[PDB]
């Protein structure tokens, strides 16, 4: 088992509500990961140890390259520490507010990098719930990297109920108290599509209330500089009815994305 | 900060990890860990 003094820590990379995030490098293998240092006391006090467990359940038994890898994690009298990927282009979120939107290939190749994660955690019963620019990182490559899974659900055979997720991300069915399933992500996919192009998310109200109204009608209004194939992928993922919204596959196989995408899968080891 | 983790000593080092990256699954992946539920127990 590993043990803090197995790393060098470099610097902070993020200040957390449970512990700080630091680039670390594990001396025998002079490999360069994150770690995420959480305080077992404080996690006791604020009662998320289940919480944290489901989390870390999940993240550690899923293997893609768009989802942030978690390689172990370990703990010491204090602290539990997550060793995880290293994602050198850091947060999407900011990459988004310093250029205001994306243009299509950039959307495109973010999409079909989604799809493609999503559909791995899908044919696993994990849904994320959770989609949205400021739970994604970007490797070295710009690529996606699902980070968060703090709403996430192994669901393999009970629909769900529990309200999740971010406001002007939430799918009618949440919004209207119906039980859920994995279709939710679909949603939230042609959400982050929609705010990846314009930069804003499509339902932005100055209430809750109007927000609320605005998604279970469905009251998309395009602005006019979205080309027309953009505009009928998100069509078709924000469908009232979760039955009918594209599905993952279809995503990754939607001619917009086929003909905009530069997407690039990273070296593989290596026998 | 230590040298490693700064400007083109950093991107140096990232930049061979992603085009030479090692096996995470044997090297990390197969080493021990804490049950979960001794996560919050004894170290
Ligand atoms: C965890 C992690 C984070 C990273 N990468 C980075 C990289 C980064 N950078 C600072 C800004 N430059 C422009 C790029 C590099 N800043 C942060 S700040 C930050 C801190 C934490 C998280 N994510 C999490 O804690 C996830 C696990 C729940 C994301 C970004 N994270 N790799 N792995």
């Amino acid at each position: 088992k590993f043990t803090i003094d197995d790393f060098d820590i470099g610097r902070p990379l993020g200040k957390g509500k449970f512990g700080n995030v630091y680039l670390a490098r594990e001396k025998q293998n002079k490999f360069i990961m994150a770690l995420k240092v959480l305080f077992k006391s404080q996690l006791e006090k604020e009662g998320v140890e289940h919480q944290l467990r489901r989390e870390i359940e999940i993240q550690s038994h899923l293997r893609h390259p768009n989802i942030l890898r978690m390689y172990n994690y370990f703990h010491d009298r204090k602290r539990i520490y997550l060793m995880l990927e290293f994602a050198p282009r850091g947060e999407l979120y900011k990459e988004l507010q310093k250029h205001g939107r994306f243009d299509e290939q950039r959307s495109a190749t973010f999409m079909e990098e989604l799809a493609d994660a999503l559909h791995y955690c899908h044919e696993r019963k994990v849904i994320h719930r959770d989609i949205k620019p400021e739970n994604l990182l970007m490797g070295y490559k710009g690529e996606l990297k699902i980070a968060d899974f703090g709403w996430s659900v192994h669901a393999p055979s009970l629909r769900r109920r529990t309200m999740c997720g971010t406001l002007d991300y939430l799918p009618p069915e949440m919004i209207e108290g119906k039980t859920h399933d994995e279709k939710v992500d679909l949603w939230c996919a042609g959400v982050l599509c929609y705010e990846f192009l314009v930069g804003m998310p499509p339902f932005d109200s100055p209430s809750h209330t109007e927000t609320h109204r605005r998604i279970v009608n469905v009251d998309l209004k395009f602005p006019p500089f979205l080309s027309d194939g953009s505009k009928d992928l998100i069509s078709k993922l924000l469908r009232y009815h979760p039955p009918q919204r594209l599905p993952l596959k279809g995503v990754m196989e939607h001619p917009w994305v086929k003909a905009n995408s530069r997407r690039v899968l990273p070296p593989v080891y290596q026998s | 900060i230590p040298a490693w983790a700064s400007g083109n000593l950093l991107t140096q080092a990232i930049r061979q990890q992603y085009y030479k990256p090692i096996d995470v699954d044997r090297m990390y992946g197969t080493i021990d860990s804490p049950k979960l539920e001794e996560l919050f127990n004894k170290s």
